[PDB]
């Protein structure tokens, strides 16, 4: 659950080759961190000569004890640990905000983007429950906002492949419900205490977690989104940044004249 | 002795079942008999006897029934398409879009007979594209030069991931912290 | 069938037996005392899960079968014997092969016997026993311990609406003409002999070319379109509202009737689960009892209904039979209600129902004989074949003497038309 | 070498011959080999002697809880078959059985109306096909 | 032909598949496609007579009669 | 069934041929099969064999 | 060319149905298939490098003239990057025995016997799927394709060059090595016939 | 008698313990197997789990208690066998070989279901084939292959380093979900880190060991942290001679 | 006939009521009579 | 023992058995060539026509309808049953239901 | 054995009493007649005696019936040969 | 025919199912 | 001369009793055996102790009369009984003797503490306590020594164990 410690460790000896991204600072978001991490070119930084996890001399999990790799670190391994544990613990936390069943308050403005979307709330019911409950691998289930097809489509569900979260393909996060085969577990032993197939019991994990949710928190979330997409400085920084991307196209094509 | 077990009825029935629809006549026997499993066709006759003596006539017994075997393969290959989803993004699996890709290496191997440094040389600077490869880029038509949209790439892969920004944070939602 | 208290004697034929093995106490707790004293049927099912016989058969005609098994069979030596007989029972009598529970005949599945159990087991009398099942029948339909299962439906004469029309059709007179064509047409036809027809046709030039036509087709076209719309009117005119009187009978040993003022709408499944609705309604059930409808037909015959388009044909055929000095404001029908589900409440309404209406004398005795017959319970106490026959032998002995059994019970089972020819 | 063309015909050439893996008709089929090779039977009677054999009382009407046109499926037959060859002693090297057995029959998979025979030609009788035209023969 | 294509950008295109919109219309395709084809190979026969069919057509409630009623005409069923 | 097979024969030799026009030199073929092959004969280029031309 | 005639189609044999999700009537500028078949991988193949057609893998590995499974798997290697090395070459492998038939080897031999002995007993009635793999497997055997190589002798299938041949395939042992290869009672038949055998079967 | 007793039952001696009420619970225990038999009979598919070689009534020595791999055997691998079974019946896969449905479903994202479930099959299959329950010594071929790649000037040095580098591998891969393999890439060996819903065969490789590392397999005796302690327990527990005879089968 | 375990069980029918089977209330606890072998080497000759 | 149509000494089929296809394609279905194959789907229990005549002289034809102009007035209907030349088929050359015969001389 | 059962050492193996008051008949049947020829009453093919027979009259009209060289042949080519025709005149 | 064979039919019983309700209700004709 | 051989052989050589299945070896229907699935049941299993391995780790090379003089003090025990005991568990597999399971446990303990410090609670453990009267290893649930088997028959363990090639007999 909580990595805050080991990536208290490996955050460090991260921040000097993040510095293109920003440089050495206070306070450091999960999401940014995921984000930043992403995708990793083979071609710029490859494995440093006598890689510690290439040779299988050390542990990728256990990278974060020993200080000789902290002095000189591998990128792409350093990179790799720090991603799933951000990842996996945005996760956590997310669920932690999402899984509050305490208030049975439902906002009548969800209603109306849902059923405009959906056309009931129990159609979305339906759709997280068939998404969480038939899957490839034990993962997270995600409800996100893209606000690519955002008129037509606000939301959807996505499945990710383990603990790899959403924002790495643009996707905003809005909500989530745990799949991980820790939950399906305890939860074949708590049938069996009181006071059964597999299949039948994900889907109840499913639907047993979808009843759970906290609403609320999706509307500030979808909210927070809308006005992001909404914001100036999104199209000014889209804008700068093709414009670069166009300077480079030219410059690259004038080098081989 | 040859005789069949079944009956002109049985017979005609089954006939159209499977005359209406191929699935559900291969279902069980496609290539040998699999005699240990259920098969569509009976189970389907089973509950169409079970339509009659609920009072449903011919026509709509065999249709519902029909449709009860269409919807249960509709749920199937939702749960295919779900996980053919995840699959994709996984980055492992590979849906035609990109095997004509793999068949496009063969054939220009085999179109253009080439040595195995070629080869490797192609390997290297299709790995370079692979990753450092970029969108938008120019042909000089000098004066006037002109850029268009290429093929995919891992570093379009990173700028689809920022929002096309060019910057790690964008997402103002609430999210752990550290320090 | 093990009864005969009903007939006013205790029951003989030794099964006394095989119902007090320690093994039927063990499986079954109670059900000796449920068919001793009940008379009640136990069928293949029931015989097999007691282990009371290994064997059993679904194919056609046996005996012949065995018949030829054993002409092909060759020598006397029991090695020889013994493969023989044993693989006859392998490959048919056990069933290794192409059987399910569900298949198997059963009176007792699960939930009835955990009825039983709770009704007859380990009772020290008869009157004990229905003050039990007096204290069940109360229960109401909400209660945890009023539990419900699955009922054999009792099958109906006829099997379908359309049998139920054509049987009622046979003690009636059929009109020469459909209903549809029997008013005169608005038109006026001029009746010819038949010949006058084929004579009729006549050679018009229509565009650029000769053609031959009837003289009178589009007439007979007139007519025939005229006819159509008159059917239409008919068929319309069945769906129309029907106004009739509803008798509900409910299928059981409880006599209850249900009766009612109900207007039928047939153009728009919905309507027949709104007659049941109401029937529930007034029978004090919830809404969500599956309940099977039937005609009750003038001939004595009951068709399932199924489908609205099938009520309204009922409604249709049936004009209803009354007496008249009973004065209704509508013509009456007559529904049978079948129960899909029975509860717990309901079978032990049955049960008592039955128990009151056989002699008690015998009742008491053959409780008592079982329960001489059993004696401990213990595998050893239990009596032998051959002290059961003369038990047996001893009750029925001194009970026949009774006036009960030979001037009442013995004619009790009579047919109804040897109570015809007697009376 | 004849052995081989017997077993194919009560492999390919008889519906319903059982179950074949049964220790019953088993021995029914080893015992009848035996005698085909070492010429104690005639090809045809050992062949009417298997489909006469004694399996199960009211076999039929077993045999309508099984096949629809009484058609039973061939693995048994030609893995019992190759079986009694490899427990008799019947070739030097072992493989020969099984392969001949097999090759026997993969090449009259082609053949029109490939698993019926006329009668008269099917087995030895006093006119015959030529040895091209045998039907299981190593020569078509 | 040799132009890189990472299956992870195929993604949103893939979800679209997951919609059961477009599965029903894969169901109504492949129900449409069930029916026994009598076809087997191409056919140059029945192209041609299917596109000359298609250039000639290029130049180109009331109640249901239920059983009863044809019961009563005899000359219908003639 | 003919038809076929004749379409996939002078398919696959049209791309053998025109492996040609796209590699003059590239090799792509056996140095022996240089040596024994590329010289006219029955089975590559015969002139025509049959009386009466 | 067009043929002699030109009829409609042959009426369907009674028992002789289209199989199941199979388009009959599919042409080249129809619409690539979403997934991997040998049907949309051959349709796709015949669009991408034309008329190209192998029998099997070793026929293109052939035509390649050099280059091994491994050399083209880095290719893949590059372009897939989540890719591992060793899928990179079975990509390559199985895309292959699409197109064509599936290759034959060793490996893949061992692989079967593998899977076939990890799912051991089966639940069939009469053990069948057993017996098929069975029976399968004892087909890719020595022993059978040296008896392959008697029976296709038995019909005269050689000349006098694959006798001479087997006659100093023999003279090779002694015997001693009679002694030892006539005890499994077959591969002395498989010493001489060896080259026989082996050339009957590819 | 046994065809008779249902599934679980143990069949053992009367101690005449039994008071007549549980006597009767346990008939109508008994009468509900049946019927769920029956149901399972018409429910059975092409595929099915396999048999195991060894009782697992106990638990497997040293490894697992009786409820650890009950939930690996009776609980995950049934479900990825209806799942399987669910989709290779009414596609070109009916009735085909576990390997032709790995080996023609490989890498492609719309079969990804069968291939999926195919492969999960084959690795829990390999993975009750490669458990020993008292554990075995490595055989001494096997130890004179891998001491000439992995030994460093040392005495069966390739055992300490392969069980290392087994452990390093497993510890490396983060998502807890796959496969650890000692396999066999027929130019040298290689313990190789599968995911979830990945084979050896589908990278045709030639499997030696199978280590299960999903995190389901060690939860309910190890903990979520106990993962080292497990692997070095499935050494004490594993088949060495099975990889031998495979190693040596792959070679010639 | 003896080989194939089938029938054997039938020697011992008797055993399928328990408390019978100890009680001897019955005399036929055998295939053809009284007991198992009362003439095993007799009986049988009887068919032709 | 002679066949009813034309003398066989067999019944006539392709195919019988379920497993026939399977066993003789066994080392490519292990191999997993037969995987898409539908030469093994199409044909595997696809057996031969039925040539029979189920009239050998019909009393089908003609239908019902046609009696009633087979009368001396018809002199189409007559025409649709003979030859170019106004001469009778032959019985085993087109077939006719007595009725039909002895109607149409007369 | 080595060879049928219904042919021994001197040729067909007599069974009726007509073979053996006449036995010419086990050993000729005719002008196509060999030795491995008799039981075998077909002699080879395009060799006399070789003819199939139905219903005991022989087959000798096998060509005519695929429309290889019969009057009533099928042809193959005819809207070709006379188009060209048309074109010549 | 006034003789039948060992595994042939003999003639059916003309009528010229209602009756036999007592029976297995799927028995057919 | 041959079938009379086969006849002997075959009727010498056959099984009789009851099965794992509950049936005899020629019952008609069912079967054993099936395509040698017992024998394959056999290869991947193989006969042996853990104790025995842990034991064969141990001593290692150092000669086995050396170690038996060495584990008996002159005032132990006999040593021409511990040396009995110990060939007939190594090969023709047995279980120890009670004498050579003390020698063995106050050797060994290291080793089996070893090989049993990490095991779960629910989990089979390795033990030898002799508290009990009898040897059979059936008897202890297998867990006295290593073993898997209740009994296995001395010629083919010996076999098995020698196809291992750690003794010297050549
Ligand atoms: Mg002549
Ligand atoms: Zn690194």
């Amino acid at each position: 659950l909580r990595n805050a410690r080991e990536l208290h460790r490996l955050l460090p000896a991260l921040l000097p080759l993040l510095d293109p991204p920003v440089p050495t600072g206070a306070s450091v978001c999960a999401a940014h961190l995921i984000v930043a991490t992403g995708h990793v070119s083979k071609q710029r930084e490859p494995h440093m000569s006598n890689c510690p996890v290439l040779e299988r001399k050390i542990p990728l999990s256990e990278i974060a004890s020993d200080d000789n790799f902290l002095k000189h670190p591998c990128v792409p391994c350093l990179k790799h640990r720090i991603n799933f544990l951000a990842s996996e613990d945005f996760c956590y936390d997310f669920v932690e905000r999402c899984g509050c069943g305490t208030d049975g308050a439902l906002p009548p403005e969800w209603r109306c983007i849902v059923e405009r979307q959906f056309g009931s709330m129990a159609a979305l019911v339906e759709e997280l429950v068939i998404h969480a409950s038939n899957r490839r691998e034990a993962g997270w289930t995600w409800l996100v906002y893209d606000a690519q097809q955002a008129g037509e489509r606000p939301l959807l569900v996505v499945n990710m492949p383990a603990q790899r979260s959403p924002l790495l393909l643009g996707l905003w996060p809005l909500a989530v419900v745990n799949v991980t085969e820790a939950v399906l577990v305890e939860a074949v032993r708590a049938e069996s205490s009181g006071s059964k197939k597999l299949s039948e019991i994900r889907e109840k994990v499913a639907r047993d977690a979808v009843s759970r949710m906290n609403w609320g928190f999706i509307l500030q979330q979808l909210k927070k989104a809308e006005t992001y997409y909404a914001s100036s400085d999104r199209g000014e920084k889209i804008r700068v940044h093709r414009m670069k991307l166009e300077r480079e196209a030219v410059t690259k094509a004038m080098s081989g004249l | 002795d040859d005789t069949s077990t079944l009956s002109p009825e049985r017979v005609a029935l089954r006939d159209e079942l499977a005359r209406k629809s191929r699935l559900v006549a291969s279902e069980g026997m496609r290539y040998y008999n699999i005699f240990w499993v259920r098969k569509p066709l009976d189970t389907m006759e089973k509950e169409y006897y079970e339509l009659k003596r609920r009072g449903v006539d011919h026509g709509e017994a065999i249709r519902k029934v029909l449709q009860g075997f269409y919807s249960g393969l509709a749920v199937k290959k939702r749960v295919a398409a779900i996980q053919a989803e995840e699959a994709k993004l996984t980055g492992r699996f590979i849906t035609m879009r990109e095997a004509t890709v793999v068949l496009g290496v063969l054939a220009k191997l085999h179109k253009e007979q080439l040595t195995p440094h070629q080869v490797s040389l192609l390997a290297k600077e299709q790995g370079e594209t692979t990753q450092s490869g970029a969108k938008l880029t120019a042909i000089v038509s000098r004066q006037v030069e002109v850029k268009e949209t290429a093929n995919d790439s891992v570093r379009q892969l990173r700028e689809k991931a920022e929002d096309q920004t060019g910057f790690p944070d964008w997402y103002t939602g609430e999210s752990p912290t550290y320090s | 069938i093990f009864d005969g208290p009903n007939v006013g004697i205790t029951p003989y034929g030794g099964m006394t037996r095989l119902l007090a093995r320690p093994e039927t106490s063990l499986k079954y707790p109670g059900l000796a005392e449920f068919v001793v004293l009940t008379g009640a049927s136990l069928f293949a099912g029931d015989a097999l899960r007691l282990g009371w016989t290994d064997l059993f058969t679904t194919i056609p005609d046996m005996t012949y079968h065995i018949k030829e098994w054993f002409d092909t069979t060759e020598h006397m030596h029991n090695d020889a014997v013994a493969w023989q007989l044993g693989h006859l029972l392998e490959t048919c009598f056990k069933m290794k092969e192409s059987h399910s529970s569900a298949m198997e005949r059963a009176a007792i599945t699960p939930t009835r016997a955990r009825w039983v159990e709770d009704a007859f087991a380990d009772q020290p009398s008869v009157n004990d026993i229905m003050r039990t099942l007096t204290e069940i029948e109360q229960l109401p339909f909400q209660s945890t311990h009023n539990t419900s299962d699955e009922s054999h439906i009792t099958p109906y004469t006829l099997g379908s609406v359309a049998a139920g029309v054509q049987r009622l059709g046979e003690h009636r007179l059929r009109y020469t003409l459909s209903p549809w064509d029997i008013t005169p047409p608005e038109d006026s036809v001029v009746l010819k002999h038949t010949s006058e027809m084929f004579r009729a046709y006549v050679l018009e030039r229509r565009g650029a070319t000769d053609v031959v036509t009837h003289r009178d087709a589009e007439r007979a076209a007139a007519w025939s379109q005229q006819r159509q719309r008159e059917y239409d009117a008919y068929c319309s005119l069945k769906e129309a509202p029907h106004p009739r009187h509803v008798y509900a009978r409910l299928e059981g040993c409880e006599g209850k009737i249900v009766s009612f003022e109900f207007v039928f709408e047939i153009s728009c499944t919905t309507t027949i689960s709104r007659l049941k609705s109401r029937i529930l309604d007034a029978l004090g059930m919830p809404r969500d009892r599956n309940i099977d409808l039937g005609w009750y037909l003038p001939t004595l015959d009951t068709c399932p209904i199924h489908s609205d388009e099938e009520l309204m044909q009922v409604l249709h055929t049936d004009p209803g039979i009354e007496d008249p000095k009973e004065k209704l404001r509508y013509p009456p029908i007559y529904f049978i209600v079948k129960r899909c589900t029975l509860y717990f409440s309901e079978w032990a309404y049955a049960v008592k129902h039955q128990l009151l209406l056989q002699s008690p004398f015998a009742l008491r005795a053959a409780f008592g004989l079982l329960q001489e017959v059993r004696g401990d319970g213990a595998a050893e106490n239990v009596m032998p074949l051959a002290e059961t026959l003369g038990t047996e032998f001893k009750y029925f002995t001194r009970l026949m003497r009774r006036p009960d059994f030979y001037r009442v019970g013995v004619h009790t089972d009579k047919s109804v038309e040897k109570w015809e020819e007697i009376k | 070498d004849d052995m081989f063309i017997w077993l194919c015909h009560t492999a390919m050439s008889v519906l319903n011959p059982g179950d074949m893996r049964s220790r019953l008709i088993y021995n029914h089929l080893r015992i009848l080999a035996e005698s085909v090779a070492s010429g104690e039977m005639t090809q045809r009677t050992a062949f009417r002697f298997f489909e006469s054999a004694v399996r199960s009382p009211a076999y039929r009407e077993i045999a309508k809880r099984q096949l629809e046109g009484g058609a039973a499926t061939r693995l048994a037959g030609i893995s019992a078959a190759a079986d009694v060859m490899r427990r008799m002693g019947l070739t030097r090297r072992p493989m020969s059985s099984y392969f001949e057995l097999y090759q026997r029959i993969v090449e009259r998979s082609e053949a029109m109306t490939p698993w019926g025979f006329p009668p008269l030609f099917q087995f030895e009788e006093r006119l015959s096909l030529e040895p091209r035209l045998k039907f299981f023969s190593r020569a078509s | 032909f040799i132009s890189p294509q990472l299956p992870q950008m195929d993604w949103r295109n893939m979800s679209a598949r997951s919609s059961e919109e477009s599965i029903r219309e894969e169901m109504r395709q492949l129900a449409e496609n069930d029916v026994m084809q009598h076809q087997r190979v191409f056919n140059e026969r029945m192209w041609y007579e299917k596109e000359e069919e298609h250039r000639m057509k290029a130049r180109s409630p009331p109640r249901v009669l239920g059983g009863d009623y044809f019961k009563t005409r005899f000359g219908y069923s003639l | 069934t003919d038809r076929i097979r004749r379409y996939f024969r002078e398919l696959e030799a049209v791309h053998t041929s025109g492996s040609a026009s796209a590699r003059g030199s590239g090799g792509g073929t056996t140095a022996e099969h240089k040596q024994q092959d590329q010289f006219y004969s029955p089975e590559n280029q015969p002139i025509s064999l049959h009386r009466n031309n | 060319h067009g043929n002699l005639f030109y009829f409609r189609e042959y009426p369907m044999y009674p028992g002789e149905y289209v199989p199941a999700e199979h388009n009959t009537l599919s042409s080249l500028r129809d619409e690539l298939r979403l997934d991997l078949t040998a049907q949309s991988l051959k349709e796709a193949w015949m669009r991408v490098s034309g008329g190209v057609y192998f029998q099997s893998v070793d026929e293109y590995y052939a035509s390649v003239d050099g280059l091994d499974a491994e050399q083209i798997g880095e290719v893949l290697a590059a372009l897939f990057p989540e890719l591992n090395c060793y899928e990179a070459q079975a990509l390559v492998q199985r895309t292959l025995e699409c197109i064509s038939r599936p290759v034959s080897a060793a490996s893949r031999q061992l692989s079967r016997t593998i899977t076939a002995e990890a799912v051991g007993l089966d639940n069939a009635p009469g053990h069948y799927t057993n017996f098929l793999e069975w029976m399968g497997r004892l087909t890719e055997t020595r022993a059978f394709k040296t008896e392959h190589a008697l029976f296709e002798f038995s019909r005269r299938k050689f000349n006098r060059d694959d006798v001479r041949v087997m006659f100093e395939n023999y003279r090779l042992m002694s015997k001693a090595t009679l002694l030892a290869d006539s005890a499994d009672s077959y591969s002395h038949f498989y010493t001489v016939l060896k080259d026989f055998a082996r050339k009957v079967a590819g | 008698y046994h065809a008779y007793v249902p599934k679980g039952a143990s069949v053992q001696m009367g101690e005449t313990f039994m008071p007549s009420n549980i006597a009767t619970a346990v008939f109508r225990e008994t009468e509900a197997a049946a019927a769920r038999a029956d149901k399972t009979k018409e429910e059975t598919g092409f595929f099915s789990q396999p048999r195991l070689n060894y009782p697992v009534s106990s638990g497997i020595p040293a490894l697992f208690s009786k409820d650890q791999f009950d939930m690996q055997y009776s609980l995950f691998h049934r479900d990825v066998v209806e799942t399987l079974n669910r989709h290779t019946l009414g596609t070109p896969l009916e009735g085909h070989n576990l390997e032709t449905v790995i080996r023609k479903t490989s890498f492609d994202a719309t079969q990804a279901v069968a291939h999926t479930a195919a492969s999960e099959h084959f690795n829990y299959c390999f993975f009750y084939k490669s458990l020993r329950p008292w554990g075995t010594a490595p055989p001494p071929r096997l130890r004179e292959a891998l001491q000439l790649q992995y030994g460093t000037n040392g005495s069966a040095d390739a055992m300490d380093e392969v069980r290392r580098i087994v452990w390093v591998t497993a510890a490396s891969h983060q998502e807890r979900c796959g496969w650890v393999y000692l396999v066999w890439s027929g130019v040298h060996f290689d313990v190789v880190e599968f995911p979830h819903g990945s084979c050896p065969i589908a990278s045709d490789l030639i499997p030696l060991l199978a280590l299960n590392v999903h995190e389901s397999a060690y939860i309910l005796d190890y903990g979520t942290s106990g993962l080292k302690q497990y692997v070095e327990n499935y050494f004490k527990a594993c088949n060495w001679p099975l990889a031998e005879r495979y190693y040596l089968m792959a070679i010639g | 006939f003896v080989d194939l375990e089938t029938g054997t069980s039938l020697y011992f029918r008797d055993t399928r009521d328990s408390a019978e089977a100890i009680a001897h209330a019955a005399d036929s606890k055998g295939i053809k009579g009284m007991d198992n072998a009362i003439d095993l080497y007799n009986e049988y000759r009887i068919v032709p | 023992r002679e066949g009813w149509l034309f003398g066989q000494q067999v019944q006539l089929h392709y195919h019988r058995f379920p497993d026939e296809q399977l066993i003789t394609n066994l080392s490519r279905w292990r191999t997993g060539e037969t995987v898409g194959d539908i030469a093994m789907q199409q044909f595997r229990n696809a057996q031969p026509f039925d040539i029979e005549d189920k009239d050998p002289q019909g009393v089908q034809r003609p239908s019902p309808e046609v009696y009633m102009k087979l009368n001396y007035k018809n002199p189409a209907t007559i025409s649709r049953f003979l030859t170019r030349t106004g001469h009778m088929y032959p019985a085993d050359i087109l077939p006719l239901n007595p009725e039909a015969v002895v109607k149409l001389r007369v | 054995r080595q060879h049928d059962s219904g042919v021994n050492q001197y040729g067909l193996k007599p069974t009726n009493a007509y073979d053996y008051i006449n036995p010419t008949n086990l050993i000729n049947f005719g002008r196509g007649t060999t030795f491995d020829n008799l039981g075998v009453r077909r002699a080879g093919r395009g060799e006399i005696d070789s003819s199939p027979s139905h219903s005991g009259s022989p087959v000798f009209t096998q060509a005519k019936l695929i429309g290889l060289s019969g009057e009533e042949q099928l042809t193959m080519c005819q809207s070709e040969t006379m188009a060209l025709r048309l074109c010549m005149a | 025919r006034v003789a039948f064979d060992f595994n042939d039919q003999l003639h059916p019983t003309r009528i010229g199912y209602a009756w036999f309700a007592s029976q297995d209700p799927t028995f057919g004709h | 001369m041959g079938e009379r051989m086969r006849a002997i052989i075959e009727d010498y050589s056959k099984g009789f009793g009851l099965g794992p299945h509950g049936h005899s070896p020629t019952h008609d229907t069912i079967h054993y055996n099936t395509l040698n699935a017992e024998g394959e049941r056999v290869r991947d299993l193989g006969y042996t102790d853990a104790l025995g391995r842990l034991f064969s780790e141990k001593l290692g090379d150092r000669d086995v009369h050396q170690w038996a003089v060495e584990s008996c003090a002159d005032g132990e025990a006999d040593v021409r009984q511990l040396l009995l005991s110990l060939h007939e568990w190594r090969e023709r597999g047995r279980p120890p003797s009670l004498l050579l399971a003390n020698v063995l446990s106050k050797y060994l303990e290291e080793e089996i503490a070893a090989f049993n410090k990490g095991i779960p609670e629910n989990a089979p453990k390795l033990q030898l306590e002799t508290s009990d009267g009898t040897l059979a290893h059936s008897g202890s649930g297998g867990s006295r020594s290593g073993t898997m088997w209740a009994d296995v028959d001395p010629t083919t363990f010996a076999l098995h164990q020698a196809s291992q090639s750690t003794r010297s007999t050549r």
